[PDB]
């Protein structure tokens, strides 16, 4: 599977100094100058060969993504935006990187810029995490002191000035076009994609956005080479990823295990075991709230890699595993996720604004069982109207859990329908 | 279940109002 | 005289007509409610007005369904 | 914002007296050709109708919205 | 989402960044790109919130003034984000995560415990003005599900008893242990861990050649 | 282990290590 | 029932009148509500189609049961809002019963 | 040169670079249904009622927004782009208060017609509706804003055509209400245009509140005499008294806008 | 959806060509509408000839005149559109 010798993030769960001294001891900032000296090209070949997929909600080939803003500058400073907003529910994945191994992030940002000529990078850590940022800020201060970051980084002529931006409790801020607008200081509402972020981004200057995990692994991969990373996985879903297990399991934890490992093994080797026995598994949410939940019979068969999941009709996403024993009212579980999205969508687009509120009202009635059985496929149809028509992906995300509940748990919802009709 | 003729008329008002000449002579 | 006070006048050339021939919600209590928003079928559903939902959200103003003129006291 | 009523040419006769009616206050008109608006597909055909029917005509050229350049990316420009 | 003049909250309410605060304000301005100050409205609005939790209409007006932006521009930012409070809040503003990860593991019970001790319903503030309870959504840190963020404290993995205990420390005395209250080391598996046992590999270990 | 003004003050300190930022070149967007 | 006349001057009863019989002009009553200053059904113009009964959203204008309203003078047949409202008050009890019987059908 | 050749259903209307999907449809001759897009107002994409289906493409595109590319075929009357309108109109109408016989933009509604032409025959929103709180934007515009389809045209005009920059969106979710956060009247010339530009009858004219209904109004095209710009205007007369004066477009003089004084 | 019987659409189309070939001289346009109706259009001079062929032809006997009408398209140079419907 994965050996400690072969691990990208090697300071998880603390136990070690998050400061530069400890980070250096661990082996961070190694020949960083040489890396930059290798030249932006060399870094993207590394990432490309690495097959590092985006560790964010949606995995886009890192190499290509970074490559786009590798086109010649048109007189506007290129920029780096690192989304440190851990918005996805069930995902404490990133919080760990910054809190425990921040300096890795710092170097990653530097390596990141060299890859795309960003004078500076801005890290949008969610405002909720006030404590988390301070630590990161401290580490950054130290790196400037070391000369690691700032003018002539590591002596290399490259000049990089990293920043930390306060989030303000919005899941949508996380979106790529909306992170920018929050950075820009306007309301956090995703812009459209046709002018892509590379071409126009933060402050209308070439900009690129990466999940903090994606920025963090790039230096280790650069130093340790693309092949190493490439070997651990299969085809595209190739790489080491932090997988989180939260809910109805013996030991919730963020493992860090290698990718494409059997769902069972992940929750078996680590995570203790499904609380109450593997057979007490009403369903598994593989990528977090946005991805559709998969019921037990499908799960062990399938494993956690993006290709395998899309075959399964679900998304690897943030790889946040939320598990539901046979002791849970799923109709109400998914219902609160729709409540999670009505309290959160920006309302900029018509399909998400009214559609997500419409499903919330129907879902609440479904939990009570007040609604008739015919309404259940009605919500199917409302779901796909929202799925393909939304300006951003959150409407994409709201539709999928609804679709999953109807797809695998249609008989249970009908019974809740039946239960209320009987008592009158 | 166990003189009075309705005279028709317009119920709207004056609409266009003309300018009253000033009663102050000049 | 009438609703919009039609007053064919002492000098009009139309008041001639009547010669020898002749020519509530404010009183309605404010419907107190518990919910922020309330409906107003007009009373009787199909036999009322197209149902509208009024926002009695500010005690400052008693919502008035544009159809019944009924004031609702939050 | 629909433009389906700005397609065909129409020729309309000049407006005339609309005095109030004393008994009921209804509008009253003495001009027969008032409500008549004939619709003609092209300017040339409408001009022909006026000439053979002997009515005077004063044609107004169609004015169509000028092409306007729009692009979502352009307003995102902090510069301007 | 509408503001109405009230003696307690009006432009009349006095607000001005402390000499120390104003200093902070500029620090924010240069962090952002030159010629760009508008981008700092949020960070600044946050320091107005740091100054005073209420952040009344007067405070937003000043923010727009200091940041020379359309005032509405600040009003829109304050309304969109839940982090900013446009109403006075209690001293603690206990925020309970009640979304799927936390729902699982009974966050509601924790809510009940909190409500009981505070003798107040969710979304209501104690007359003591030290406590204000709100049912917030995913606050991150799910591996530790039972959770209640208190002014960033982010206590984690809490059992109902711990919650009341925490309130006790806050109710009369110093703050409780910032962070989780369980045997698990951070987000290590509850009883110990089964990963990263090997000592950290040496700098340059298995470094790809050149 | 941090007071409310820990971050901003830290950021003020970070200024000793930052180049003069660039500008779009206008008085106000 | 409260006493507020049902018509809210949407004026589509005027729009669908085949004979051009109904003439409606309106202005906001001081209450701020919307009411018709003048509502004139010319019964001699009217061909009693019953579409107005159909069209009204609040169902303010109804085809009342009485058929015996023959009048000595032509002017009496022209009806303003006050005659129709008075006609409405006189026959409201039967009109309500009639609408009660036929609304399920409509 | 600079003539992208794109097929609007096969018409190969060659357009200049940067032509938006919608613009190509206009040139070929069609008119993609649309709520948030005004020609002289910035593209916002809020409604997404204009979703069309470029051929051989997985998702439908935003007409007002996608710059048309080379080789595209903007299938407009496809089986998909109609489910992309039959399902949006489902949403705009769901939270809408049905007071169409109050809404004096009765026949002047770009939302009933588009519903009657690009919408569905019936509703499935068995749930409850929302309501917002009517406020005062001034003595000319009556904002019965429970009507608002959050199309952000006003916030644009009030910032782009007129420099008021006051109207703004407040909040998120289904209670985003586009009204001044504090009650400050929208006092500016060019103010009344908001009426004409809001396709919904949420905010309409207060003097011309309920005096008429548009089918009746006989429309005579004339010239503004209040100011020397000589703005073109249409005087809407019913039974012989003027009921409203609203702008008519003159590219050079008043391009769809008229002053607060002359209306 | 109306119960269209393609059987008709074809047979009437076929007659439309038949007539078009039989009287090349006066028939300008012939079309069977989607409403399953044929509307031969003839030059005004063909009024006598086209009718007579339809009244007295074994393969097309159109004995009675249902109606003679004239729509008026003012735009059209030839204002009136005399329409003769035959059974
Ligand atoms: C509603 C919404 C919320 C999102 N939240 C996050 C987030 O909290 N963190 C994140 O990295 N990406 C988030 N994303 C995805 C980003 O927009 C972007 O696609 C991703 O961060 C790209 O990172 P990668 O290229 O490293 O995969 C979100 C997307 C949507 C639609
Ligand atoms: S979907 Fe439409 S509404 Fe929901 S967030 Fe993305 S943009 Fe805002
Ligand atoms: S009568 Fe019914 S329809 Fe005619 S106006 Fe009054 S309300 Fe509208
Ligand atoms: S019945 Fe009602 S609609 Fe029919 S004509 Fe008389 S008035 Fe017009
Ligand atoms: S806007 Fe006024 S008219 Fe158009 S639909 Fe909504 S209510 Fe009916
Ligand atoms: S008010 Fe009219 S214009 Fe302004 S947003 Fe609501 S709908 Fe669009
Ligand atoms: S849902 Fe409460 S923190 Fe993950
Ligand atoms: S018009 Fe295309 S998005 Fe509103």
């Amino acid at each position: 599977s994965l050996k400690d010798e072969d691990r990208i993030f090697t300071n998880l769960y603390g136990r070690h100094d998050w400061r530069l001294k400890g980070a250096l001891r661990r082996g961070d900032w190694y020949k960083t100058k040489e890396i930059l000296l290798k030249g932006p090209d060399w870094i993207l070949g590394e990432m490309k060969t690495s097959g590092l997929r985006g560790r964010g909600g949606a995995g886009f080939p890192t190499g290509l993504k970074w490559s786009f803003m590798n086109k010649p500058s048109d007189g506007r400073p290129k920029y780096l935006v690192v989304n440190a907003d851990e918005g996805e529910p069930g995902t404490c994945k990133d919080r760990e990187i910054m809190r425990h191994d921040p300096h890795k992030l710092v170097e990653g940002c530097l390596v990141g810029g060299r890859a795309m000529g960003a004078r500076a990078a801005y890290i949008y850590i969610r405002g909720e995490f006030y404590n988390e940022a301070s630590n990161l800020q401290v580490a950054i201060r130290e790196a400037y002191e070391a000369g690691l970051i700032g003018k002539n980084a590591c002596g290399s002529d490259y000049d990089f000035d990293v920043f930390v931006v306060r989030g303000a409790g919005a899941y949508i801020c996380g979106e790529e076009t909306a992170l920018i607008e929050s950075i820009e200081g306007k309301q956090g509402k995703p812009r459209l994609k046709p002018p892509f972020p590379a071409d126009v981004g933060v402050f209308g200057c070439p900009t690129t956005v990466a999940n903090v995990e994606t920025v963090a692994v790039s230096p280790t991969i650069c130093r340790r080479g693309g092949t190493w990373f490439a070997g651990f996985g299969r085809e595209r879903n190739s790489g080491t990823k932090l997988f989180n297990i939260s809910g109805h399991v013996n030991h919730p934890c963020t493992v860090e295990e290698e990718m494409s490992v059997p769902l069972k093994e992940l929750i078996e080797k680590h995570a203790g075991g499904v609380t109450g026995g593997w057979d007490n598994l009403l369903a598994v949410i593989p990528g977090g709230s946005s991805t559709p939940l998969i019921p037990k019979s499908v799960c062990e068969t399938v494993l956690m890699d993006f290709d395998a999941l899309v075959q399964a009709q679900t998304g690897l996403g943030t790889a946040a595993v939320i598990v539901m024993d046979r002791s849970t009212d799923i109709v109400k579980a998914i219902a609160r996720l729709i409540e999670f999205y009505k309290h959160e969508s920006c309302g900029q687009c018509t399909p998400c604004r009214e559609g997500v509120d419409w499903m919330n009202k129907v879902m609440a009635r479904f939990v009570k069982g007040d609604a008739r059985p015919a309404e259940i496929d009605s919500l199917w149809e409302i779901s796909k109207q929202i799925e393909g028509h939304t300006i951003c992906a959150l409407g994409d995300g709201a539709a999928w859990p609804v679709q999953g509940l109807i797809r695998h748990f249609r008989p249970e919802l009908e019974d809740r329908m039946q239960r209320f009709a009987q008592q009158h | 279940p166990t003189p009075e003729q309705y005279v028709p008329y317009s119920t709207t008002r004056k609409k266009i109002h003309e300018w009253v000449p000033p009663s102050t002579p000049y | 005289i009438t609703h919009t006070g039609q007053v064919y006048d002492e000098k009009d050339y139309r008041r001639v007509r009547f010669v020898d021939r002749q020519k509530l919600i404010a009183q309605q209590p404010v419907n107190e409610v518990e919910h922020r928003i309330i409906a107003c079928d007009g009373g009787g559903g199909a036999l009322g007005h197209p149902k509208v939902y009024i926002n009695l959200d500010k005690e400052t103003k008693t919502g008035t369904c544009g159809y019944c003129g009924l004031q609702f006291k939050q | 914002s629909g433009v389906n009523n700005t397609k065909k040419w129409k020729m309309e006769f000049d407006t005339r007296e609309r005095w109030e009616n004393p008994l009921m206050g209804w509008a009253s008109t003495a001009d027969p050709l008032s409500n008549m608006v004939l619709t003609f597909s092209a300017k040339e055909d409408a001009i022909a109708f006026a000439e053979k029917n002997g009515w005077s005509y004063d044609v107004e050229e169609k004015k169509v919205p000028k092409p306007k350049s729009k692009s979502y990316g352009a307003n995102f420009s902090w510069n301007k | 989402f509408v503001h109405r003049d009230t003696p307690e909250n009006n432009p009349d309410t006095p607000f001005d960044f402390t000499p120390e605060n104003y200093k902070r304000i500029e620090a924010i301005v240069k962090n952002y790109p030159e010629g760009h100050q508008a981008a700092a409205v949020l960070p600044v609005l946050d320091l107005a919130q740091r100054q005073n939790g209420w952040l009344p209409i007067s405070a937003m007006n000043k923010v727009a003034e200091v940041l020379q932006v359309p005032p509405m521009r600040v009003y829109e930012v304050a309304t969109f984000y839940t982090m900013y409070n446009r109403k006075p809040v209690g001293k603690y503003h206990i925020q309970v995560c009640t979304t799927t990860p936390c729902m699982l593991r009974d966050s509601d019970s924790i809510l009940e415990t909190l409500q009981r001790k505070l003798g107040i319903k969710v979304g209501e503030t104690t007359p003591d003005k030290l406590f204000t309870l709100i049912e917030v959504e995913c606050l991150g840190a799910c591996v530790n599900a039972p959770m209640v963020q208190i002014n960033d404290n982010y206590y984690e993995d809490l059992t109902p008893k711990d919650i009341e205990e925490i309130i006790d420390e806050l109710k009369a005395g110093k703050v409780p242990k910032p962070g989780p209250r369980s045997g698990r080391f951070c987000c290590e598996p509850a009883g110990g861990l089964t990963s990263l046992t090997e000592p950290p590999k040496g700098p340059g270990f298995g470094v790809q050649a050149g | 282990d941090y007071n409310t003004y820990t971050f901003l003050d830290l950021n003020l300190d970070l200024s000793k290590f930052r180049l003069p930022q660039p500008s779009s070149g206008r008085e106000s967007p | 029932p409260s006493g507020e006349e049902r018509c809210i001057a949407c004026k589509l009863c005027e729009a669908i009148c085949p004979a051009q019989a109904i003439t409606i002009e309106a202005e906001p009553r001081a209450d701020g509500s919307r009411r018709t200053t003048r509502y004139d059904i010319d019964m001699t113009k009217c061909i009693y189609c019953g579409f107005c009964q159909e069209a009204c959203p609040v169902d303010a204008i109804v085809e009342g049961p009485n058929f015996e309203f023959s009048t000595e003078t032509h002017e009496e047949l022209l009806y303003n809002k006050e005659k129709l409202l008075n006609n409405g008050d006189k026959w409201e009890a039967e009109i309500a019963a009639n609408i009660q019987a036929d609304y399920l059908y409509r | 040169s600079n003539l992208i050749e794109v097929f609007v259903d096969g018409q190969s209307v060659m357009v200049e670079p940067g032509t938006t999907v919608l613009q190509a449809c206009e040139k070929v001759g069609m008119q993609i249904p649309r709520f948030c897009y005004h020609e002289r107002l910035s593209v916002a994409g809020n409604c997404r009622m204009c979703l069309v289906e470029i051929e051989k493409a997985p998702k439908v595109v935003a007409a007002c927004a996608m710059p048309v590319m080379k080789g595209w075929n903007i299938l407009t009357n496809s089986e998909k782009s109609k489910k992309a309108r039959e399902g949006v109109m489902e949403f705009l109408l769901a939270n809408h208060p049905l007071d169409c016989p109050i809404c004096d933009q009765g026949g002047e509604c770009d939302l009933q017609d588009q519903s009657m032409m690009f919408g569905s025959d019936r509703s499935r929103f068995l749930e409850g509706k929302r309501a917002v709180e009517d406020k005062n934007i001034g003595p000319l515009v009556k904002t019965i804003m429970t009507r608002c389809i959050q199309c952000t045209r006003c916030i644009r005009f009030a910032s782009e055509i007129a420099g008021v920059d006051d109207l703004g969106t407040t909040g998120r979710g289904n209670d985003m209400q586009v009204g001044t956060y504090i009650e400050k009247m929208f006092m500016s010339e060019l103010s009344g245009n908001v009426i004409d530009i809001c396709p919904v009858g949420a905010l309409t004219s207060k003097p011309y509140a309920f005096t008429a209904r548009p089918w009746e109004t006989r429309k005579t095209e004339s010239i503004d005499v209040m100011d020397a710009v000589g703005s073109n205007i249409v005087v809407s007369t019913r039974t012989g008294e003027v009921m409203r004066i609203l702008p008519r477009m003159h590219e050079d003089i008043n391009e769809e806008w008229i002053s607060d004084k002359t209306r | 959806v109306r119960p269209r019987s393609d059987v008709t659409h074809k047979q009437l189309s076929a007659f439309g060509e038949y007539v078009a070939e039989i009287l090349p001289k006066y028939v300008q346009q012939v079309q069977v509408s989607c409403l399953d109706e044929l509307e031969i259009c003839i030059h005004p001079d063909g009024v006598i000839p086209t009718l007579t062929f339809l009244r007295d032809h074994t393969n097309a006997q159109f004995k009675s005149l249902a109606d003679l009408t004239a729509v008026d398209v003012p735009t059209r140079q030839n204002r009136f559109e005399i329409v003769y419907n035959l059974l």
